[PDB]
């Protein structure tokens, strides 16, 4: 946590049971929204 | 304060003749008028 981390990192919460695939299909339009975007670089899921 | 309670009195004899158990008996009247907690489920992504 102190050397090689230069991004941000962050967690996307289920917070009402909705599911994992609901979960997933978020992060999906998280990430597609944010590969359209100027200001932001590289944003990737850190999971399998 | 103490209060009145009730007393049940099983009959080694008479169970003996049925030919039932002790702890047969014990088991069934735990679960019957106690209850038990026997294991889990899953609701809504939670354990109960």
């Amino acid at each position: 946590e102190l050397g090689v981390t230069a991004g941000f990192n962050l967690q996307l919460k289920d917070s009402s049971g909705q599911g994992h695939e609901k979960l997933i299909a978020a992060r999906n339009t998280i990430l597609g929204l944010a590969s359209q975007d100027k200001r932001l670089v590289g944003v990737r899921p850190n999971g399998q | 304060e103490d209060t009145p309670q009730y007393q049940i009195n099983v009959d080694q004899a008479q169970a003996g003749a049925m030919g039932v158990s002790i702890a047969e008996i014990n088991n069934t009247m735990r679960i019957a008028w106690g209850g038990s907690y026997i294991n889990d489920f899953v609701d809504r992504g939670r354990v109960k």
